[PDB]
RNA sequence: CCCGGCGAGGGGAGUGAAAAAGAACCUGAAACCGUGUACGUACAAGCAGUGGGAGCACGCUUAGGCGUGUGACUGCGUACC
RNA sequence: GUGAAGAGGGAAACAACCCAGACCGCCAGCUAAGGUCCCAAAGUCAUGGUUAAGUGGGAAACGAUGUGGGAAGGCCCAGAC
RNA sequence: GAUGUCGGCUCAUCACAUCCUGGGGCUGAAGUAGGUCCCAAGGGUAUGGCUGUUCGCCAUUUAAAGUGGUACGCGAGCUGG
RNA sequence: GCUGAAAGCAUCUAAGCACGAAACUUGCCCCGAGAUGAGUUCUCCCUGACCCUUUAAGGGUCCUGAAGGAACGUUGAAGAC
């Protein structure tokens, strides 16, 4: 239920091993504006492959 | 002055051939542990792998004094609770002949991390035939 | 003998004049090419590697590809291996149609078991369940103990617990072969077989006989 | 003056002997948490050190075969009150 | 007598048993108990015997043409068993 | 300056001085069915009535309803008669 | 049990030989080369130009970016993630 010992700063790390987080590989570039955004996401501006897709 | 200390990147390592047919089982892995560990070398380090290749052939053939060739029991457990096999010196050689001579010998070396490497100068073959040639092993009557 | 591939279709009935329903695995068994045939010189054992169906060009990856084209065969959704029984020969492109199991009488059929997931000890070990009343506090389910005490101090490996369950290897055997219809590649066997429909079969005649 | 939400918080400029004295302010220790560099570490079992000891790195050196850090491998070794 | 209040070596490990009483240092030598095929420092030493049971390396009354040695005796080429 | 007990439930694991199945010798073993001893631990080895019970008596089954060790196995798994 | 001496016989045993059980090793099913002893087979891909230097399994620049993989997305009789 709870520890006998103490663990330490070592065996801490050690399980965090696995607690990083991993950046996006890439950006993708629309067609038309050019901007930068997430694959498959469309464009802070409103645009997606270059269609004007929504934009209000 | 400090006493010497072999170096194991200038350390020569021969290569020898043996055949243990007819040869005593015990009173041959001794003197096998005797010069894979180096203990036949005068720079012999206890902390340093000074010993020999050796390759043994014909450890299907190995000799055994008394009813050893039906009573020595070879026992081990698989960590399960049945677990505990066993097997006799005929039922080994018939299976796989080569383990009689490696555990023989791995008795006899230390243990630990260089124990451990000394047994990999060890080559045991169940025929008179080996593919290590390129080695220019040279025979040791022993 | 070898044995073949083919893919979990269905099952149904087959009514006989004698009034019986025979339940029947229906297994598409298509024509089996052999891609490769390993010896003792090269291999250091006999045996035949096969495929069957199809698989996209745009798919198929050089290597892939590079392999099928050396035995000069299409290429199929996967490779099988089978065992030749020291009278068997095989060569390169041959085609081996269900028509191999025309005279077997039996056959043993191997898949891949449907997937249950994270299952517990009831269903997966057949587990006696606790009393639902009578006092029981959040143990109606769970396994009870799982040791002894100071003595040997831990589990015992093999110790039957919760965990996956399915989506295993699985292999039925001595099942009755009912019909084979080269005509329409089918191999009708009575009864259940491992797998989903849809799901890949190895089947090989019975050994046990 | 600048970034920032006419923010918080910072970077400059300026004051001062000193701003690493900037108001969470003299001095600023330890536990504890971090960045960087060197070495070691993914076939090896236990009070974690000690004795021996290769290699690597670095500083010397009027090459002087010394010093510092690391510590593969190895003998012995079950904390304190 | 030892431990307690005593380390070291040996008995695999083992306060009380065996050897032996640590002022400090040495990469010198001789010994004790105990040991000298390998793990693991030192005789695969020498000589003459015993054991075949891994006895050695767990045990009794009792049982048995196991085997070695010794002191006698009985019946026998008037032919024994 | 805390090692929580009977029995039941759940889950078990080992031993063999073996309950069943398997292999044998003797028999005051005709056969059937038994008695006794030897080998053998691969697997298997009841449900219910009464009682908190273990045990036990009873009813009815079974090829058999084995003997024991495991903190008289198992309450950081349940129950609390 | 056969043959058979020690022991002129006898004797399953000492040499030698043949039968013999759900135990043992295999045969059946599953995992399985982290089997660091890291295995085998088939197939596929890459065929630049220089510089620095304690000059070596060395470092660095430009050009090049394959096989294939991952990521993202639509998803599954696969799945806690
Ligand atoms: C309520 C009230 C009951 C009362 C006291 C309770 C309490 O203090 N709980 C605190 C728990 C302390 C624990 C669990 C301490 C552990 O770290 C060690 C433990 F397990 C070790 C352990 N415990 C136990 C045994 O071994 C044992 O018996 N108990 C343990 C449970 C209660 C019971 C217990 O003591 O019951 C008490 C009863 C009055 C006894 O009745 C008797 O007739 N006793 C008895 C019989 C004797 C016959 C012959 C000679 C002499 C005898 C003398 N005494």
């Amino acid at each position: 239920a709870v520890q006998q010992n103490k663990p330490t700063r070592s065996k801490r790390g050690m399980r965090r091993s696995h607690d990083a987080l991993t950046a996006v590989t890439s950006l993708s570039v629309d067609k038309t504006s050019g901007e930068k955004h997430l694959r498959h996401h469309i464009t802070a501006d409103g645009y997606y492959r270059g269609r004007k897709v929504i934009a209000k | 002055m400090k006493t010497f200390t072999a170096k194991p990147e200038t350390v020569k390592r021969d290569w020898y051939v043996v055949d243990a047919t007819g040869k005593t089982l015990g009173r041959l892995a001794t003197e096998l542990a005797r010069r894979l560990r180096g203990k036949h070398k005068a720079e012999y380090t206890p902390h340093v792998d000074t010993g020999d290749y050796i390759i043994v052939l014909n450890a299907d053939k190995v000799a055994v004094t008394g009813n050893k060739r039906t009573d020595k029991v070879y026992y081990h457990h698989t960590g399960h609770i049945g677990g505990i096999k066993q097997a006799t010196f005929e039922e080994m050689i018939a299976r796989r002949p080569e383990r009689v001579i490696e555990i023989a010998v791995k008795g006899m070396l230390p243990k630990g991390p260089l124990g451990r490497a000394m047994f990999r100068k060890l080559k045991v073959y169940a025929g008179n035939e080996h593919n290590h040639a390129a080695q220019q092993p040279q025979v040791l009557d022993i | 003998m070898i044995g073949l591939v083919g893919k979990k279709v269905g099952m149904t009935r087959i009514f006989t004049e004698d009034g019986v329903s025979i339940p029947v695995t229906v297994i598409e068994v298509e024509a089996n090419r052999v891609t490769q045939v390993k010896d003792l010189a090269n291999d250091g054992y006999r045996a035949i590697q096969v495929t069957t169906g199809a698989k996209k060009a745009n798919r198929v990856t050089k290597p892939e590809a590079g392999h099928f084209a050396k035995a000069g065969v299409e290429a199929g959704r996967g490779l099988w291996e089978f065992r030749l029984a020291e009278g068997e020969e095989f060569t390169v492109g041959q085609s081996i149609s269900v028509e191999l199991f025309a005279d077997v009488k039996k056959v043993d059929v191997t898949g891949t078991s449907k997937g249950k997931g994270f299952a517990g000890t009831v269903k997966r070990w057949n587990f006696r369940t606790q009393d639902a009343t009578h006092g029981n506090s959040l143990s109606h389910r769970v396994p009870g103990s799982i040791g002894q005490n100071q003595t040997p101090g831990k589990v015992f490996k093999g110790k039957k617990m919760a965990g996956q369950m399915g989506n295993e290897r699985v292999t039925v055997q001595s099942l009755d072969v009912v019909r084979v219809d080269a005509e329409r590649n089918l191999l009708l066997v009575k009864g259940a077989v491992p797998g989903a429909t849809g799901s890949d079969l190895i089947v090989k005649p019975a050994v046990k006989a």
